[PDB]
């Protein structure tokens, strides 16, 4: 079908008037259809055809370079005569790679599949969302009611009442002072909770 | 709660409904950057974010926002579970 | 013989006039046929073979001489050369790379059109060449090479009847080596149709109408059949292209016939070499069977059409049921209906052929590439090396060791396990019966196993049958077929020739039974003597008609059987029991001989090759823990390394150590230093120690074992294990991974082991969870939450941007670090591609026995540790020493395992001295027994002989000679029963019991790493269910039965807890968890995510799959 | 081994009775249907839409 | 029979028109996900294959038409994008199944639930649990006959949860996190609670 588009567009462009055969000039077109096809849509992942050019150009040169010395070519070898450095032919060989399937069978059976044993490194583990909670009703809920006014600036400064931080003239204009005043009872109030007779019980979250 | 599962025939106005968007476009996830396209198989538009309550342009990141579509490249911000819950339909020619 | 064996008086009354031969020949011998050593060599010219032929050498052959498609130039291949290993063994294998020699092959290129030829070398690959101990090293791990028995090539005539009709019919099916096979047939309505393919059936008179007989030549030789007179005139066809071109439509139906291409086609798939081949064995069989080409050894390997007729003619004859027949030409030959199962036909191709097969198919592919590659090049520049392309044979043997079936890891827990592995005979495979027919029928033992193939070892699983152990004696024949040998005798005279036979060979004669009596000279005393014949079957004969006897009791048993004490005692599962679990007892850290065993135990040690032993008469010179040095007779010096503490595939330790002291005379081939599971060069799989058979407070009951914990005190029972833990830094498009001391988020202290470099110190001891290896990866996530931000601004924590994913102890091994060892890309290392660094931690464990273990003795008495008592809580004999194991009573007889109180009773008067007082002449029990047994020490050895051991009046007699201990007492009395003290209230027992000593195993069945649990932890992604197996937190299946169950006790509410809460139900899990840790009510669980799957799939079957309320 | 999925897990607090104001805006399509989006506070008003 | 067959169809609400196809609809990607493993290798489902087999004729067909091409070439574009849809839905049912590299036939939506695996017959009868545990058994004699020994480091880690509520509810701890930490080492102290 893709022969067919190329045929197509090639009769676009054929031109008795230069006297050629339409299968001389058309097989140029036909060629061009079927190959942009085939790089832009031979793969699940597309490598553009400015890439799978390169791509191309390194895989012809690795199997013919074997002839010379009856080796497999290495990235120095590959890299003498593709004009590029051995990182960047590390990376196109990676970027070649293509995607294994899932439903292939593993085990000596057809019980077992490669996937079962997948581990989620995404997993909500419960725990975690328990601590936090009561981090939550720990860190806002107690320690906060220590210092009133003073601790309602960690409030806005941190976020932590609406998820937006701010920063020190934005909350030193909602009350009557400047940005520096801000600062100021920040550091007392950094000061005083920094201390351990406090942060003992905040600590061992991850002390 | 369940009393009972109906097994119908599904016409084609059922499986417009079922879908919120349409794949128009045949790759599954850019080769490079290793994120989803913006018509493929794998659009966060379509399916939702992968990212918890987060965006594909980086604007909205946080559970401040949730349920608003983005206003430039449409992914709304929502729990990353919505992707094994939406489907998506192709209109063949 | 051995000149290093220590004194172990054996119960054996017969002689031996064969000594066991080489228990590792079938692989060795295989493998030197195959490289076609000239050691080899001049052992196959000895046997009168002119001109033998290497494996190698033949598959060149086959190829020699080579042609295009006109015939202009010719290639050629010749002389197989082999230069070197590229390094040692040891090397080799702590390189973990693959062992391999360089192979060369002379090839040479003649111009037919111009007269000019070359010849030169060509690099063909390397070759992993085996070791000396039969094995092969590839990417640093040791494999082994299974056979595999299959159906040898001939004509296998057969017979079914028909249940509807009564009707008897016969068939005749070829099985080729290569191609399409092709069998006879003679229907229930007189039509001989064949079958010539997969495709459908003609008469087989059309098949000999095609090819040059006419309608009045059939009638020349035929002219006594009553089928062929009936068929000759059924068909009706007098024209040759007619017949010709009709079988050649009903071949390939559709395609355009010729009156040339009739012949050229069936002559392609017959009898041409290029598409159907018999091997020299398939034409052998086919000529013997037949009678054809008596004696020649002419080299044809295909199909000739006068056997074809010869066969057709045999189904005749046989169909009439005549007793035998001739074909003009040959020779007289017997008509029979053929066995299939008969180990006349069924033969195992062994290591060489196997290797050989995959040689061949990559020179096949490597051939069609030169003749594809042949075309483009010229005529005066071209050479062999420019025209080969050596990728698929290389890549073809790559593929063979690291993906057959047939090439297995080594069982190497203990040397006897590895000795029975590399002798083992396998139907499994490619080119076998597949697993997933496994015919039941094959499975029973024919009675042509006898000396050939063990009827006792075989696996319990699925796998019973179809794979068993090679018997001690046997040797393959060139062709494939197991020998056996055989004592010829004479005019009522027993000879010294010991001939080896084939079984249709021993099927000719008679062969006597090797337990029969004989005179000093070789006379059978006996009048009668009992014997096998030709079904198969035992009879009895007199003196004159015997032609054969068997060479030695122990012939029909493989060495694992033969390691069992009384074991015509013992039925036949117990000893299968008991034979199979001799291969999982792991070794300790001090071995101890049995006291009472087999003569076998020597050499069963000496040729599994764990054993150092000395290459040259001489002296010790120096004797380390690390490595020997002896100088020989001849002024040269000679050094032997010696492995400490070494890792085996299975986990095991694998030490080795000296028993020679400086100033020593060895002699050649005396062993120097201990296996893993020897001691004095004797196998030693066990612990031997006191046993009392009683049941007691039902600490024992349904056969669990209690232990004295003396065997804990004294490490009786201790065994040391090594696991290998790896980890690889390897880069990301985020940034490269380090391997550093310093992680993020961990106290000082838990860096306390760890160097500078981030591995761990050697010795130093880690628990669960430690940290073996540091390795920060790139992370790059910076959008904090605002808690953990506030939290790292309060501390000085104040932001990293790398993870801590360090390598750490799995959650169930301890143990102390014992060796470390890195791989880097810095030094050009051979890490596989995509990997910076690699490091490997071993870490080893000594393991005490304890409650939950598993022992067994020789006998199939296995059982799990119930209890380990108290010295003191132990019954002891009146001397004061207490038993270390008790076993219940009702065990014994019910699953029918006697000889383990023949065991036990033999125990105790080994490690007790006998002496027995000659004042009346010797004692009638005695009569025969051999001087040398009279008397002896205490704590003496003693050998028991398979099939040839103390008979029950001898070892009474011994029991009521026992001597007494220090005070002048005896403990067991002449019946080998004693008075036993309650250990707990201290009263004597009512009744006597049994004691003695047993011989028992510690199993690699261990506890130390079966238990496992899971409480809540890491899960599957795709199917959301918690992941299980190996890995930590591995989850419980609950299958169907119990869902089952279940639903019989009518509990609704927990089947749906086992089914939603705890299995997957994402949002329900988390919920249940922080329920559980505040304590609140458990809510409902909802929809599983298994259900709500299996609405997309139907939804996206366009289904409207809609729920209903 | 273990798996990616390109993504993350986060479990910060969510709410519904705290909500940014949402900017609802509906859009007609040449198929002769209507759709509606959600947008944020920043009153932006885009003139065109890609709809389901 | 065609009365069988028809009468489904009457007064039954469903008109025929559903098993003519004017959309095929695409299962959600967590179903056929792209999963990066260890070292960049990436693993996806064969229905992605399937899926894009369509998309590509699909889409080359919206292009024919527009070219307004032969009868011939769009004959035999509506014939491929048929048998596509085909495999799609249940492969192997005409002709050869289309196969991925080597020699396999790739599994189609409903080879997900008709084979011997699938939800039906395979992922529905039985499922891995948590909270449970495996070990070999051994004879009792001491025990009542409601009573069952279980190992302490088993019974421990099975009921590390309880374990953990109890411990911080008996100041033993002042978080669920340092219990959790504690019990991790099996300090001594928490044998107590856990009988
Ligand atoms: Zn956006």
């Amino acid at each position: 079908q893709e022969g067919n588009l190329g045929l197509i567009r090639a009769v676009e462009k054929f031109d008795y008037t230069k006297g050629y055969k339409f299968s001389t000039y058309a097989t140029w077109w036909i060629r061009q259809a079927i190959t942009r096809a085939m790089a832009d849509q031979a793969r699940t992942i597309r490598i553009p055809v400015h890439m799978v050019e390169v791509i191309n150009k390194l895989g012809r040169i690795q199997r013919e370079l074997l002839q010379d010395l009856g080796r497999e070519p290495t990235p120095e070898e590959l890299a003498k005569e593709m004009d590029i450095t051995p990182e960047k032919v590390l990376e196109i060989q990676q970027y070649a790679r293509e995607p294994i399937s899932l439903d292939q069978t593993i085990g000596d059976e057809g019980d077992s599949q490669l996937g079962d044993f997948i581990e989620d490194s995404e997993a909500v583990v419960a725990v975690d969302a328990v601590s936090f909670t009561l981090l939550q009703d720990q860190l806002q809920s107690v320690l906060e009611t220590l210092s009133e006014r003073e601790a309602g600036v960690v409030r806005l400064r941190f976020g932590l009442t609406d998820g937006q931080p701010r920063t020190l003239d934005e909350i030193g204009q909602v009350y009557g002072v400047t940005r520096e005043r801000i600062r100021q009872i920040e550091s007392k109030t950094m000061s005083k909770l920094r201390h351990p007779s406090r942060s003992q019980v905040l600590r061992d979250y991850l002390d | 709660f369940f009393d009972e599962l109906r097994i119908g025939l599904a016409t084609a106005d059922d499986i417009r409904n079922w879908s919120y968007g349409e794949v128009k476009k045949p790759e599954t996830i850019n080769y490079r950057t290793l994120k989803p396209e913006k018509d493929g198989l794998f659009c966060e538009k379509i399916f939702g974010p992968t990212r918890d309550w987060e965006c594909y342009c980086g604007k909205y990141k946080r559970v401040r926002f949730k349920g608003i579509i983005c206003e430039r490249c449409g992914v709304e911000v929502t729990r990353a579970k919505v992707r094994r819950e939406r489907m998506g339909h192709i209109e063949l020619a | 013989s051995v000149p290093g064996a220590p004194n172990r008086v054996s119960f054996a009354k017969l002689r031996e006039p064969l000594e066991v031969p080489g228990l590792l020949d079938v692989q060795t011998d295989s493998f030197e046929w195959l490289v076609g050593s000239d050691r080899w060599r001049q052992a196959a010219i000895d046997r009168g073979e002119e001109n033998p032929v290497g494996g190698l050498e033949e598959v060149l052959a086959e190829l020699s001489p080579i042609e295009d498609f006109s015939g202009s130039m010719s290639l050629s291949f010749s002389d197989p050369r082999f230069d070197e290993v590229k390094a040692s063994v040891d090397e080799c294998k702590d390189k973990d790379m693959t062992y391999a020699a360089p192979l060369f092959v002379t090839a040479e290129f003649i111009n037919n059109n111009t007269g000019e030829i070359k010849s030169q070398t060509v690099f063909m690959g390397d070759f992993p060449m085996m070791t000396e101990k039969g094995t092969f090293i590839i990417n640093g791990t040791e494999r082994v090479v299974v056979s595999q028995l299959v159906r040898s090539p001939g004509v296998y005539f057969d017979e079914t009847i028909d249940k509807s009709t009564e009707k008897t019919l016969h068939s005749v099916k070829v099985i080729p080596g290569r191609g399409a096979w092709l069998e006879f047939d003679v229907d229930k309505r007189d039509t001989v149709g064949v079958r010539i393919d997969r495709k459908r059936r003609q008469p087989v008179t059309v098949l000999l109408k095609a090819l040059g007989w006419t309608n009045e030549q059939i009638v020349e030789r035929f002219g006594f059949s009553e089928i062929m007179m009936g068929t000759l005139e059924k068909d009706t066809t007098s024209g040759t292209d007619e017949a010709l071109l009709d079988i050649y439509r009903k071949l390939r139906p559709g395609e355009p016939p010729t009156k040339e291409s009739a012949q050229t086609l069936l002559e392609n798939l017959f009898f041409k070499e290029k598409r159907y081949d018999l091997a020299r064995v398939g034409r052998y069989k086919v000529n013997k069977k037949l009678g054809l080409n008596a004696g020649k050894p002419i080299t044809s390997s295909t199909l000739t059409e006068e056997d074809v007729v010869a066969t057709i003619e045999y189904l005749v004859r046989l169909h009439e049921g005549q007793t035998s027949m001739t074909v003009p030409g040959g020779v007289e030959v017997p008509v029979e209906v053929d066995d299939i199962d008969h180990f006349g036909n069924r033969r195992l191709r062994t290591v060489g052929e196997l290797i050989q097969n995959q040689i061949r198919v990559g020179l096949s592919r490597m051939e069609r590439v030169v003749r594809e590659r042949m075309t483009t090049q010229d005529v005066e520049a071209i050479t062999p090396q420019t025209l080969i392309n050596i990728r698929p044979v290389v890549a073809a043997i790559k593929e063979f060791f690291g993906t057959s079936q047939l090439s297995q890891f080594m069982d190497q827990n203990n040397p006897l396990s590895g000795l029975t592995h590399k002798r083992r005979l396998s139907a499994l495979g490619p080119g076998g019966l597949s697993r997933e027919r496994a015919g039941l029928e094959v499975r029973d033992v024919h009675p042509s196993h006898y000396g050939r193939m063990c009827p006792i070892e075989t696996p319990e699983g699925p796998n019973i049958g179809l794979i068993g152990s090679l018997s001690v004696y046997a040797r393959v024949n060139p062709f494939g077929f197991i020998e056996t040998p055989y004592r010829k005798v004479e005019n009522g005279v027993v000879t010294d020739q010991i001939d080896y036979l084939t079984a249709d060979e021993e099927d000719r004669h008679v062969v006597a039974q090797a337990n029969s009596p004989t005179d000093e000279n070789g006379r059978f005393t006996e009048d009668r003597v009992m014997v096998r014949k030709k079904g198969g079957e035992v009879e009895f004969v007199s003196a004159d008609q015997v032609d054969y006897m068997d060479v030695s009791p122990r012939q029909m048993v493989s060495v694992a059987t033969a390691m069992i004490p009384f074991l015509e005692h013992d039925d036949a599962n117990r000893a299968l029991m008991g034979a199979n679990m001799q291969r999982q007892a792991v070794p300790l850290v001090r071995s101890e001989a049995p006291l009472v065993g087999t003569g076998m135990e020597l050499r069963a040690a000496i040729d599994a090759g764990d054993v150092v032993v000395a290459d040259k008469t001489g002296v010790i010179e120096e004797v380390s823990a690390d490595y020997i040095t002896v100088m020989a007779d001849d002024g040269t010096r000679q050094s032997y390394r010696l492995r400490k503490f070494a890792r085996s595939n299975h986990g095991t330790c694998a030490n080795q150590r000296p028993i020679v002291d400086a100033g020593q005379r060895v002699e050649a081939g005396q062993v120097i230093a201990d296996g893993p599971c020897t001691q004095n060069g004797e196998m030693a799989l066990g612990k031997n120690l006191l046993v009392a058979i009683m049941p007691w407070e039902g600490h024992n009951y349904e056969d669990a074992i209690i232990l004295s914990n003396r065997l804990v005190e004294e490490d009786v029972l201790t065994s040391i294990h090594i696991e290998e833990h790896e980890i690889d830094a390897r880069d990301t498009k985020l940034g490269a991974e380090e391997i550093t001391r310093d992680i993020p988020n961990v106290s000082d202290e838990v860096l306390a082991d760890l160097d500078e470099r981030g591995i761990v110190r050697i010795g130093a001891e880690v628990r669960d969870g430690d940290i073996l290896v540091g390795k920060v990866t790139p992370k790059g996530e910076t959008e904090l939450t605002p808690e953990e931000r506030l939290l790292r601004a309060i501390f000085g924590e104040k932001a990293r941007e790398v993870r801590d994913t360090s390598l750490k102890v799995p959650h169930g091994e301890s143990g102390k670090v014992i060796g470390i060892r890195v791989f880097s890309r810095e030094d050009d290392d051979e890490l596989p591609a995509g990997v910076n660094e690699l490091v490997r931690v071993y870490v080893a464990q000594k393991r005490k026995i304890s409650d939950g273990d598993k022992l067994a003795g020789r006998h199939g008495n296995k059982g799990v540790i119930g209890k380990i008592l108290p010295v003191e809580d132990m019954p002891f004999l009146p001397d004061g020493t207490p038993v270390d194991i008790i076993l219940n009573t009702h065990g014994v007889p019910r699953r029918m395992n006697i000889g383990q109180i023949l065991e036990t009773h033999l125990g105790w008067v080994a490690k007790a001295g006998w002496n027995i007082d000659v004042a009346a002449g010797v004692p009638d029990w005695a009569s025969k027994l051999p001087e040398e047994l009279y008397s002896a020490p205490a704590d003496s050895t003693v050998a028991t002989p398979v099939f040839d051991g103390a008979q029950e009046g001898e070892l009474a007699g011994l029991l009521g000679s026992t001597l007494p201990n220090r005070d002048g007492e005896v403990m067991v009395d002449a019946d080998g029963k004693s008075t036993l003290f309650d250990g707990r209230s201290g009263e004597p027992f009512p009744y006597p019991v049994t004691v003695g000593y047993m011989y028992i195993l510690k199993l690699h069945h261990l506890v130390d790493d079966k238990i496992h649990a899971r409480s809540t932890g890491p899960y599957s992604m795709i199917t959301q269910q918690p992941l299980g197996g190996k890995a930590q937190f591995g989850g419980q299946r609950f299958g169907e039965m119990e869902c089952w169950a279940m639903q019989a006790y009518g509990a609704a509410y927990t089947l749906q807890e086992l089914l939603t809460i705890k299995s997957d139900d994402t949002v329900g899990r988390v919920k249940v968890y922080e329920a559980i840790v505040k304590g609140e009510n458990i809510p409902e669980p909802g929809i599983p995510e298994s259900f709500k799957v299996l609405l997309k799939e139907l939804q996206s079957l366009c289904l409207n799959v809609e729920v209903l309320s | 081994l273990r798996g990616s999925r390109l993504g993350a897990v986060s479990y910060e607090t969510d709410r519904n009775h705290d909500l940014a104001p949402r900017q609802v805006a509906r859009y007609r399509t040449d198929n002769g249907e209507e759709f509606d989006v959600p947008f944020a506070d920043d009153a932006e008003i885009p003139g065109t839409w890609l709809c389901r | 029979k065609r009365l069988k067959v028809v009468a489904a169809f009457q007064q039954s609400g469903n008109s025929p028109m559903g098993m003519v196809l004017d959309a095929v609809p695409v299962i959600p990607p967590e179903l056929r996900p792209m999963v990066q493993l260890d070292g960049g290798r990436f693993a996806t489902s064969d229905l992605n294959d399937l899926y894009r087999r369509v998309i590509n004729r699909n889409n080359r067909l919206k292009r024919l038409i527009d070219l307004g091409a032969p009868e011939i070439i769009v004959n035999n574009e509506k014939r491929m994008l048929q048998e596509s849809v085909d495999a799609l839905f249940d492969n192997g049912r005409r002709g050869r199944p289309v196969t991925g590299p080597g020699n396999r036939p790739l599994k189609s939506l409903s080879d997900l639930l008709k084979g011997k695996q699938g939800r039906f017959r395979q992922n529905l009868l039985g499922k891995r649990v948590d909270y449970s545990g495996r070990s070999v058994i051994v004879v009792g004699p001491q025990l009542k006959l409601h009573q069952c020994g279980l190992p302490k480091l088993m019974a421990l880690e099975l009921f590390k949860p309880f374990v953990m509520k109890r411990l911080v509810d008996l100041n033993h701890a002042q978080n669920i996190k340092s219990a959790k930490r504690m019990v991790e080492r099996q300090r001594p102290q928490v044998w107590d609670v856990l009988e």
